[PDB]
């Protein structure tokens, strides 16, 4: 059983992002350089303006999904348990932590 | 295929169906690129994978081959390569793996049908291997053409019996088939330690009881060891079996009645056991009444504990 | 770093990144994602260069057998046996380093042989079992994995030749462990009288009658007696009958020279 180590979970989240990137290339199919400076050691890479927007929007959208999934998990966490007496949200939150330890 | 089989020859029915089954170079890549392909890659390329296509192709071959084929014929060489291609494509169902091994045994290719069981058991998970090991071990011991050495048949059991009880199956028959055949070819009662292992794996009471009958035929020295080991709801049944062994060959039996009644709740069947041991004599209703007195007192002690 | 440059379709920057990352010897998660990267890019000549380096960074059979699962996925027969020839020589070349176990080298010999069975060359499947057992006489797993290859692909006399050896080693190791199990002797002798006939066949019959006191024991000697008798015999018979016999010696003198050896054995 066990938890997943940070090497495997980095690998699994790497594979999920590759599969999602693969379906974005599949969906883009269905719907239809390096220059180093001489003066400085600085390096310049030509990019399309697309796929930089697409990465930025994807990182924003994944952040939205994880935010709202945790926010909905917040909603369930403060609506499920009501047996034990508490004082505030942080009481029920800490006594959920003690229930997790059992 | 079916319209052409009636109108034209089965050779015409093969030839239109041969064009379905070209295994081109690599089935692993084509199967995966089809599954990963989002409806763009046709199933024309991965048409070989379909089991339904192979079974009714083969059933034309196995119907068209004569009753005496003897491996000289083209068709028996053709249906064997078409059967072996299904195993190499690995799309073979266990009822279909029996139909090929049965196929070779009718046409006197018995010693190659043991290869057929050998290739496939590895591929299948247990709870299905148990039905192949019955048909494989039975051909080894019963079929008349199979001339396998008695150390080779004993290899086929104790490779299976060790492997198959390791994953964990009751294995009631294989123990008995390794128990029954030991007299017909070897002819000594090594049967017990071969069948003791059924009783002490790591139904089982129904394997232990029939054989402890069997050594009372041979010799009482190897009975009494089992009577000890038999007792070490299910526990109560084992105690009853020990009492029966004592009757066959009485104080040890009564003390055993105590050991069993003390093994576990209810104990009336044990009372039937001691009563049977008393009844077996052709001495005085004194030890018996004393026995019922001891049992009743023990029941009163149990009531006090409760 | 990778999935951003994957997202920008900069395939030459993830390739330059992976060449550096696999130079620092990080672990099998990096290489396996680097061989999965070239499969995406179809660079078949490049991914074959990786497994050349990947077996040198992680020398173990699950990296070598991963490379033959790569080649047998594509069906190139000329490339697959070249990897198979490189994998089995490196075990032989680097035998003294002791980095592949007995169970570990058995996976290479079996996956070499079962591939050669599918390539219809049974004589190469068969001969490598002999070189591996001789090259390694120590590992029983390669010897036992030799047998399952003969069971599937061999002709019946060859299986019975090899079966007789595994039964020989397994009957030998029980009798060395368990002292007096007289029913395994009456098969272990008949293992050697049936299929092993030779100097060993006579020798065990000495080694058995060494082990022979029970009612359960002494009839085994009766077996060795006739096993000797079917083929000295009087001399061993007097040595065993010494267990004790005044009536026997008087019975012996009246019917030893008078009547036979069978009469002599009747006293025993």
């Amino acid at each position: 059983r066990g938890g997943i180590s940070y090497d495997q979970l980095a690998k699994l989240s790497y594979e999920k992002t590759l599969r999602n990137l693969a379906t974005q290339t599949q969906n883009s199919s269905k719907q239809d350089k390096v220059q180093k400076d001489t003066k400085t050691g600085k390096i310049t890479i030509a990019d399309d303006d697309k796929l930089v927007n697409k990465l930025a929007v994807s990182l924003q959208s994944e952040s939205k999904k994880r935010y709202e999934a945790r926010k909905r998990q917040m909603q369930n966490a403060k609506t499920l348990y009501g047996v034990e007496s508490f004082i505030n949200d942080k009481n029920k939150q800490f006594n959920e932590k003690l229930s997790r330890e059992s | 295929a079916d319209r052409e089989l009636d109108k034209e020859g089965v050779e015409r029915a093969f030839s239109i169906l041969e064009d379905a089954l070209h295994v081109p170079t690599n089935p692993e890549i084509l199967l995966e690129k089809y599954k990963n392909g989002h409806r763009k890659i046709p199933a024309q390329t991965v048409l070989f994978n379909s089991l339904r296509i192979w079974s009714k192709y083969i059933d034309y071959l196995e119907a068209y081959c004569p009753k005496d084929a003897n491996s000289s014929d083209k068709i028996f060489n053709k249906t064997k390569m078409a059967y072996n291609t299904v195993i190499d494509l690995r799309l073979i169902t266990p009822a279909m793996a029996e139909n090929f091994a049965l196929f070779l045994q009718n046409h006197y290719e018995v010693m190659e049908s043991f290869q057929v069981y050998e290739k496939t058991i590895p591929l299948f998970p247990p709870e299905i291997q148990y039905e192949l090991w019955i048909e494989y071990l039975e051909v080894a011991t019963s079929h008349q053409l199979s001339s396998l050495s008695p150390e080779h048949i004993r290899f086929l059991f104790e490779k299976a019996l060790k492997n198959l009880c390791s994953n964990g199956i009751d294995c009631k028959t294989i123990f008995i088939a390794y128990s029954v055949f030991e007299e017909r070819i070897s002819g000594l009662i090594s049967k017990s330690i071969e069948i003791l292992r059924r009783g002490a794996v790591i139904r089982l009471q129904l394997w232990r009881m029939c054989i402890s009958k069997a050594e009372s035929t041979l010799g009482p020295s190897v009975t009494r060891e089992l009577y000890q080991e038999c007792i070490q709801k299910a526990v109560e049944f084992v105690i009853k079996f020990s009492d029966f062994e004592s009757s066959i060959g009485a104080r040890e039996i009564l003390a055993y009645g105590a050991k069993l009644l003390p093994p576990s709740n209810t104990e009336l069947w044990d009372s039937f056991e001691i009563f049977e041991l008393k009844h077996g004599d052709k001495t005085y209703k004194d030890m018996l009444k004393m026995k019922k007195v001891l049992e009743s007192n023990m029941l009163i002690d149990s009531a006090s504990v409760s | 770093y990778l999935i951003v440059e994957e997202s920008l379709n900069n395939v030459e920057i993830v390739r330059s990144l992976y060449t550096k990352w696999c130079s620092l010897e990080p672990g099998v998660n990096a290489w396996n994602s680097f061989v999965d990267f070239e499969i995406r890019q179809k660079n078949w000549n490049g991914v074959r260069e990786i497994y050349s380096k990947y077996v040198m960074a992680h020398p173990q059979m699950q990296t070598w057998l991963k490379w033959v699962r790569f080649e047998n996925r594509h069906g190139n027969t000329e490339f697959t046996r070249s990897v198979y020839s490189l994998a089995i020589d490196t075990v032989a070349n680097l035998q003294n380093l002791q980095i592949w176990s007995d169970m570990e080298v058995a996976k290479l010999v079996n996956s070499f042989a079962h591939w050669e069975a599918a390539q219809q060359e049974y004589e190469r499947s068969s001969a490598l079992y002999q070189i591996a057992i001789e090259k390694w006489p120590s590992n029983q797993l390669l010897k036992a994995g030799l047998l399952d290859f003969e069971k599937q692909f061999g002709d019946i006399n060859s299986i019975e030749e090899t079966i007789s050896y595994k039964r020989k080693m397994e009957y030998e190791t029980i009798l060395s462990n368990n002292a007096y199990d007289y029913d395994t002797w009456w098969l272990y002798l008949d293992l050697i009288s049936e299929s092993f006939p030779k100097q060993i066949m006579q020798t065990f019959e000495k080694a058995i009658v060494d082990s022979r006191k029970e009612l359960s024991k002494n009839v085994q000697w009766k077996r060795y007696i006739y096993l000797w008798m079917r083929y000295v015999e009087l001399e061993l018979e007097n040595s065993l009958l010494e267990e004790e016999f005044q009536r026997l010696i008087d019975d012996i003198i009246p019917h030893k020279h008078f009547t036979k050896i069978w009469l002599m054995y009747a006293k025993f």
